[PDB]
C-alpha cells in the first residue's frame, strides 16, 4: 500500500490476519464475508 | 628371435605339508610403499585388545619409519582358493596355499590428537573459529 | 548358490580391489547386499538369464534386474515379491510355438504340464522391479504390426490382458463398457450375492 | 637379531612371485594328490604382441585351464612366512595376479550342481514322523 | 483444480479453503494481494514493469551468475590478466589503503539479461552492499558496456587499531572463510 | 582476449596431503605473494598453483554429453531411431531420450547415442 | 500383510522437516536374528550458527540405532578405523574426478577434525548414546558393540565383515549425494518394487 | 514355513549350557557339574486328536468344525543331553524323542 503508484483504495488480500492488523475489525467483517462468498460462488451453488 | 614363438612348460608341485605356514602381505597402491627404504622392520601381534584371534602390528625401521596395522581377511574362500606360484632351480613350479590374507594400513606418526581434555567441549563451541592454535597449545 | 556361481564366474570381491582403480565397473547386489563389482554386465546378465530359463537358478524365487543408467545389477531371492507369468519373445517373434500347444492338448493322456512349459524357457516369472525394465507387448498382433509401428524391441508378451483382473472383477461381463467405479461397486456386491 | 624382527632378504633380492585364484575342484584334486610331487604342468606361450598363459591337468589326477591376468597396479602384495621355528621371513614381492578359469562351460554346471548337493544337504527334517506313542 | 490464466496454484478452493478461512489461520496455504495500478502504470506494460520491479522481493543470490575467490595481494599484478584494465581504471580509488586491503579477493559475475529485467544498476548494488556491511567491505565494479559483468570485492579494516595490540580480537579467523560468510550473508540477506 | 575462453579454472578439491593423506586448506604467506595448502594436523605446506579456491553456480553445466555413459544404448525400452548417420560412423541406429535428470529442469532437447561398436559416440541435436 | 521393503536404500525428499533429504535403510534378512531396523542418513537444511560458513544444507548427519542424538557420518567412518579423508572419499566417491562432490563433502571433513582418532570417536558415540558413566573404556566397548552388531546387521555381525560395512555406508552417502545434485531421481514411496 | 523355517529356527543358534555353583565355601578336587543341551531333527505328525481315554486318532477337518476342536498336529524334536564333566568323563550322551 505504501509504495508509489499502487492504488491505496482497491488493493485487497485473501488473507484475514493481515487485513485485521492493517485495516481494522470492520474491514475484516467485509473481507471475510467476501472470501466466504467467493468459495461458495466458485462451487456454483448460491447461499442467501 | 625365438621370443616370438617361445613355448615354456613347467612341472607343478604341491607339497602336502610345509614347516612354515604361508601368508599374504598386501598394501594399497595409494600407500606408495617403498621396500628399498625398509632397512629394518618388526612384526608383532597387536595390543589394543589388551593371540591367534587378533589383528597384526607392523613396525618398520621402528618409531622413525612407517607403522602399519594388519587386519585379517574377513571373507572366506569357500568357492575359490588362493595359491602362490614359485620358480625352483630344477626347472619347475611350486605352489603354496594361502593360509591367511592380511590387509595392511598406515597408522599415523606424531600426528597427535588428544580429543579428550576439552575437545568435545570446544566442539560444542566450534564454529570453525580456530584450528591451528588449539593443536599448538599442547 | 547364486553367490557361489557369481564368485566362480568373474565377480571380484570387495576386498580384492582399490575402488579408485575399478569404480567404473558395474555393481552387483544380492538381496540389497553389495557383494562386489564387474566389468562386463551385458554378458553376465545374458548368462544369468540363460541359467534361470535353463532351471540352474530357481526361476520363481529369483528376480534379476539391470539398471544401466546407474551401472549396477541387483538380484533378489527374498520372499514376498509379487510376480506374474509372461511369454518370452526373442528376435521379435514368440519363443512359444504351435508344437507346444499340441503338446498341451496331449495332456488328456500325457504327463506334460505347465512346469514343462516353463522349463522350455518360453515363459518367465517377472516381478514389479523387473517389470520396470522390460519392453512388454500387448499382443502378438501388435508384435507383427511392428513393421509399421514405432517399436520393434519387445522382450516379453502378455499371455492375455483380462488377467490384470482379480477374482471378483472377473465374474463381471464386458467390464470395459462399464464406467470404472461400477466395476468396484460390483466386486463388493459380488461378495454379498448369496448362492 | 630378535624374535620380533622380520627377515627382509627376500625383499632385498627383489624376489617376484605369482598370485592365482583357482576353482575348488582343482584345489580338491591337489588335496587328493596330497604331496606326490606333481599335479600337472603350466604352459606359457607369447607372441609379437600377445601373451597366453595356461595350465594343463595331470592325466592321473584327472583319473586346459586358461589363466586370466589381473593388474597389480592397484594393490601392492608381498609374502611373509611364519615358520615352525618361530622365525618370520619376507619371501618376495607379488609381481603378477591371475585367475584360473574352467574350459568346460555348461557341463561343469552339473558337477557344480552335484557340488551344490554336497554343500547343501542336511535333512531339513520334513519327513514328518508318521506317528509316535512312547 | 481449475485451469485459468497464468495464475492458479493460487487461492485454495473449497472445503480446504473453508477450513483455512474459518480457523483464522496464521499461516494460509496461499496468501496473496490483488494490487491495482494508477496513472500511466494502469495502462502501460513497461511502467507496470517498473513498479513490479520495485515490489518484487529479489535477493542478490537470485541475480548472481557466478562467484569466485582469488589469491591476489596486489592488483597491479593481477592473477587474472584480463582484470588488469580495471586496475588501470581503479588506481585512484582510495590509493592509500591498497596497502591495507586483504590479499583475498572475491569476484562475482552477473548476467546481463537478468540484470536488465530488474532494471538495476551496478552502482546501486555497490552502494547497497557498502551501506549494509559498512566501509570495511571495499567494493568496486565494472563498466556497464562490457560483455562480461563483474563485481570486484576485497575486505578492508579500521587501519589504526589493528596492530596486533593483544592478539587481535577475532581469534585468528581465516579470512577466506570469513569471505565465505560474507558471500553467504551477502547473497541471502541483500534485498536490492 | 575473448569471451569464448571456457570457464574451467580448476575447481579442485583433492591434491590432499602427501604424508598423512588428509585434506589441504589454503593459508597465507604475506611475504612472497604465495598461497599455500597445509594439512591441519602436520607441519607440511606447499604452494598452490591457481589463485582459485572456490567457485559456485556455473548455473549452466549443460551436462549434456557427460556422465551419460555409453552402455545406455543396450537398453531395449529406449526408442531406436531410423533417423540416420551417427556424426562419427556411417551407420544409423541412434538411441535417444530426454533429460534423464532432476537438474535438467525443463529440457525437451533430445540426446542421441550411437549403438554399434565403432563409436559409443554421443551427441545432442 | 504389505510392508515397505527391507535391506534396501531409498532416497526421498522430506522438505517439511529440518532434513533436506534422507536416506532410509531398514536392515534385516527377516530370516536371521530377527532383531530390528533403523539407519537414516540425512542431509540437513534450514539453519546457520552465524559466521561458521552459514551454509547448513551440506551438513550431512546420521541417525544410528540406540543412539540418543544425531552424529556426523564421517565420525562413524573414523570409528570404523579409517583415518585419512582420501580413503573415506575413496569409499564415498569412486570416480575420484568430481570436484563438485569433493567440496560438497568438504564441510563434513572439517567437522571431523576434533575426533581424528578411533578411540575418542568411539567414546563420542558412547556419550551420545549410552548412560553417563566414568567407564570410558567400557563405553568404547559398548560403542564398538553397537557398530559391529546393531548397525546394518544384514551386512554382518562379526569383525570379519566390519570393513565391508564401511563400503556400504559409502554407498548410502553416495546415493544420498547423487539425489542432492539431482543427477539421480528420487525413489517413490509407493512403488511396489519397494514392497514385500 | 514347515519345510524350512521351523527346522531352521530350532537348529539355528540356541545351544545352552548350565553349571551349578559347586565348591561353595569349600570344595577343590574336581570341577562343578555342568550340562549341555542341543536340539536337532524335528518331526511333525499328521493332525491328531486325543479322546478323554487318551486314545489318539486320525482327525478329519469336518469333525474339527462340528465339535469345535482345533485342526492341528503334534510336533516332536530330537534333543540331546551331553556331559564332558570337568575331568572324569566326557561321554554320557543320551538320545530322546520328545
Amino acid at each position: 500500500l505504501s509504495e508509489k503508484d499502487v492504488d491505496p483504495v482497491r488493493t485487497t488480500s485473501n488473507d484475514i490476519v493481515e487485513i485485521f492488523t492493517v485495516l481494522g475489525i470492520e474491514a475484516v467483517r467485509k473481507a471475510l464475508e467476501r472470501e466466504l462468498y467467493h468459495v461458495i460462488s466458485f462451487d456454483g451453488s448460491y447461499v442467501n | 628371435g625365438p621370443s616370438s614363438q617361445n613355448v615354456t612348460e613347467y612341472v607343478v608341485r604341491v607339497p602336502k605339508n610345509t614347516t612354515k605356514k604361508y601368508n599374504i602381505m598386501a598394501f594399497n597402491a595409494a600407500d606408495k610403499v617403498n621396500f628399498a627404504t625398509w632397512n629394518q622392520a618388526r612384526l608383532e601381534r597387536d595390543l589394543s585388545n589388551k593371540p591367534e584371534d587378533q589383528p597384526w602390528l607392523l613396525r618398520v625401521n621402528g618409531k622413525s619409519g612407517r607403522k602399519f596395522k594388519g587386519i585379517k581377511k574377513g571373507g572366506v574362500t569357500e568357492n575359490t582358493s588362493y595359491y602362490i606360484f614359485t620358480q625352483c632351480p630344477d626347472g619347475a613350479f611350486e605352489a603354496f596355499p594361502v593360509h591367511n590374507w592380511y590387509n595392511f594400513t598406515p597408522l599415523a606418526r606424531h600426528r597427535t590428537l588428544t580429543a579428550e581434555e576439552a575437545e568435545e567441549e570446544w566442539e560444542r563451541r566450534n564454529k570453525v573459529l580456530n584450528h591451528f592454535s588449539i593443536m599448538q597449545q599442547r | 548358490p547364486i553367490l557361489e556361481f557369481l564368485e566362480e564366474w568373474s565377480m571380484e570381491n570387495l576386498e580384492e580391489i582399490s575402488p579408485a582403480a575399478i569404480a567404473d565397473a558395474t555393481k552387483i547386489f544380492v538381496n540389497g547386499c553389495w557383494v562386489g563389482i564387474h566389468k562386463d554386465p551385458e554378458q553376465l546378465m545374458n548368462t544369468l538369464r540363460k541359467l534361470r530359463r535353463q532351471m540352474d537358478i530357481i526361476v520363481s524365487e529369483v528376480s534379476m534386474i539391470r539398471d544401466i543408467r546407474e551401472r549396477e545389477i541387483r538380484i533378489y531371492t527374498d520372499a514376498g515379491r509379487i510376480c506374474r507369468p509372461l511369454l518370452i519373445v526373442e528376435k521379435q517373434k514368440l519363443l512359444l510355438k504351435k508344437r507346444h500347444i499340441d503338446q498341451l492338448k496331449e495332456r488328456e493322456y500325457n504327463n506334460y504340464s505347465w512346469q514343462d512349459l516353463v522349463a522350455s524357457g518360453v515363459v518367465e516369472y517377472i516381478d514389479t522391479l523387473e517389470e520396470e525394465t522390460v519392453m512388454l507387448a500387448m499382443t502378438p498382433d501388435d508384435l507383427q504390426e511392428k513393421e509399421v509401428a514405432y517399436c520393434s524391441t519387445y522382450t516379453h508378451c502378455e499371455i492375455h490382458p483380462s488377467m490384470i483382473l482379480g477374482v471378483c472383477a472377473s465374474i463381471i461381463p464386458f467390464p470395459d463398457h462399464n464406467q470404472s467405479p461400477r466395476n468396484t461397486y460390483q466386486s463388493a456386491m459380488g461378495k454379498q450375492a448369496m448362492g | 637379531a630378535e624374535r620380533g624382527e622380520l627377515d627382509l632378504t627376500g625383499a632385498k633380492q627383489n624376489t617376484g612371485v605369482w598370485l592365482v585364484k583357482v576353482p575348488k575342484y582343482l584345489s580338491q584334486q591337489w588335496a587328493k594328490a596330497s604331496g606326490r610331487g606333481e599335479v600337472g604342468k603350466l604352459r606359457i606361450a607369447k607372441t609379437q604382441g600377445r601373451t597366453e598363459v595356461s595350465f594343463t591337468l595331470n592325466e592321473d589326477l584327472a583319473n586346459e585351464h586358461p589363466f586370466v591376468l589381473q593388474s597389480v597396479g592397484g594393490q601392492t602384495l608381498t609374502v611373509f612366512t611364519e615358520s615352525s621355528s618361530d622365525k618370520l621371513s619376507l619371501e618376495g614381492i607379488v609381481v603378477q595376479r591371475a585367475e584360473c578359469r574352467p574350459a568346460a562351460s555348461e557341463n561343469y554346471m552339473r558337477l557344480k550342481r552335484l557340488q551344490i548337493e554336497e554343500s547343501s544337504k542336511p535333512v531339513r527334517l520334513s519327513q514328518q514322523l508318521d506317528k509316535v506313542v512312547t | 483444480f481449475h485451469y485459468a490464466g497464468v495464475s492458479a496454484k493460487n487461492v485454495t478452493l473449497g472445503v480446504p479453503r473453508l477450513k483455512e478461512l474459518i480457523n483464522i489461520s496464521k499461516k494460509p496455504k496461499t496468501p496473496s494481494l490483488t494490487v491495482f495500478l494508477l496513472g500511466q502504470s494502469a495502462r502501460d506494460a513497461e511502467r507496470a514493469k517498473d513498479i513490479l520491479c520495485r515490489l518484487e522481493h529479489t535477493t542478490l543470490r537470485k541475480v548472481t551468475a557466478n562467484t569466485a575467490i582469488y589469491y591476489d595481494p596486489n592488483p597491479q599484478s593481477t592473477v587474472v590478466a584480463e582484470d588488469q584494465e580495471w586496475v588501470n581504471v581503479y588506481y585512484e580509488m582510495p590509493d592509500f589503503d591498497v596497502a591495507r586491503i586483504s590479499p583475498w579477493l572475491l569476484r562475482v559475475e552477473l548476467d546481463r539479461k537478468h540484470m536488465t529485467d530488474r532494471k538495476l544498476t551496478m552502482e546501486q548494488i555497490a552502494e547497497k552492499i557498502n551501506a549494509g556491511f559498512g566501509d570495511d567491505l571495499n567494493c568496486i565494479f565494472n563498466d556497464d558496456n562490457a560483455e562480461k559483468l563483474v563485481l570486484r570485492i576485497r575486505i578492508m579494516n579500521s587501519d589504526e587499531n589493528k596492530m596486533q595490540e593483544e592478539e587481535e580480537v577475532v581469534d585468528k579467523m581465516d579470512d577466506d572463510v570469513f569471505l565465505r560468510c560474507i558471500e553467504s550473508n551477502m547473497l541471502t540477506d541483500m534485498t536490492l | 582476449m575473448e569471451p569464448d575462453g571456457t570457464y574451467e579454472p580448476g575447481f579442485v578439491g583433492i591434491r590432499f596431503c602427501q604424508e598423512c593423506n588428509n585434506m589441504l586448506y589454503p593459508k597465507e604467506d604475506k611475504e612472497n605473494r604465495i598461497l599455500l595448502y597445509a594439512c591441519r594436523n602436520c607441519d607440511y605446506q606447499q604452494e598452490a598453483d591457481n589463485s582459485c579456491i572456490y567457485v559456485n553456480k556455473i548455473t549452466h553445466e549443460v551436462d549434456e554429453l557427460t556422465q551419460i555413459i555409453a552402455d545406455v544404448s543396450q537398453d531395449p525400452t529406449l526408442p531406436r531411431t531410423e533417423d540416420h548417420p551417427c556424426q562419427k560412423c556411417g551407420h544409423k541406429e541412434a538411441v535417444f531420450f530426454q533429460s534423464h535428470s532432476a537438474r535438467a529442469e525443463d529440457a525437451m532437447r533430445l540426446y542421441y547415442v550411437c549403438t554399434a561398436p565403432h563409436c559409443g559416440h554421443r551427441w545432442t541435436e | 500383510q504389505e510392508k515397505m521393503a527391507t535391506n534396501t536404500v531409498y532416497v526421498f525428499a522430506k522438505k517439511d522437516s529440518k532434513y533436506a533429504y534422507t536416506g532410509e535403510c531398514r536392515s534385516c534378512l527377516e530370516n536371521s536374528s530377527r532383531p530390528t531396523s533403523t539407519i537414516w542418513v540425512s542431509m540437513l537444511a534450514r539453519g546457520g550458527q552465524g559466521a561458521k560458513k552459514s551454509a547448513i544444507g551440506q551438513r550431512i548427519v546420521a541417525t544410528l540405532p540406540y543412539i540418543k542424538q544425531e552424529v556426523p557420518i564421517i565420525i562413524v567412518f573414523r570409528a570404523l578405523g579409517f583415518v585419512s579423508d582420501r580413503d573415506i572419499l575413496e569409499h564415498i566417491i569412486y570416480d575420484f574426478e568430481d570436484p563438485e562432490m569433493m567440496e560438497m563433502v568438504k564441510p563434513s571433513l572439517d567437522e571431523a577434525f576434533v575426533i581424528q582418532e578411533q578411540n575418542v570417536a568411539l567414546n563420542f558415540i558412547g556419550s551420545r548414546g549410552a548412560k553417563p558413566g566414568v567407564t570410558k573404556e567400557k563405553r568404547i566397548k559398548y560403542a564398538k558393540e553397537v557398530l559391529q552388531k546393531e548397525m546394518l546387521p544384514h551386512v554382518g555381525v562379526s569383525d570379519f565383515c566390519e570393513t565391508k560395512k564401511a563400503y556400504f555406508l559409502g554407498y548410502m552417502v553416495h546415493r544420498l549425494l547423487l539425489a542432492a545434485l539431482g543427477r539421480r531421481e528420487l525413489d517413490d514411496r509407493d512403488h511396489y518394487g519397494n514392497k514385500r | 514355513f514347515i519345510q524350512m523355517s521351523v527346522q531352521r529356527i530350532v537348529e539355528d543358534a540356541p545351544p545352552i549350557d548350565l553349571q551349578a555353583e559347586a565348591q561353595h565355601a569349600s570344595g577343590e578336587v574336581e570341577e562343578p557339574p555342568r550340562y549341555l543341551l542341543k536340539f536337532e531333527q524335528i518331526y511333525l505328525s499328521k493332525p491328531t486328536h486325543w479322546e478323554r481315554d487318551g486314545a489318539p486318532s486320525p482327525m478329519m477337518p469336518n469333525e474339527a468344525r462340528l465339535r469345535n476342536l482345533t485342526y492341528s498336529a503334534p510336533l516332536y524334536v530330537d534333543i540331546t543331553k551331553t556331559v564332558i564333566k570337568e575331568g572324569e568323563e566326557q561321554l554320557q550322551t543320551q538320545h530322546q524323542k520328545t
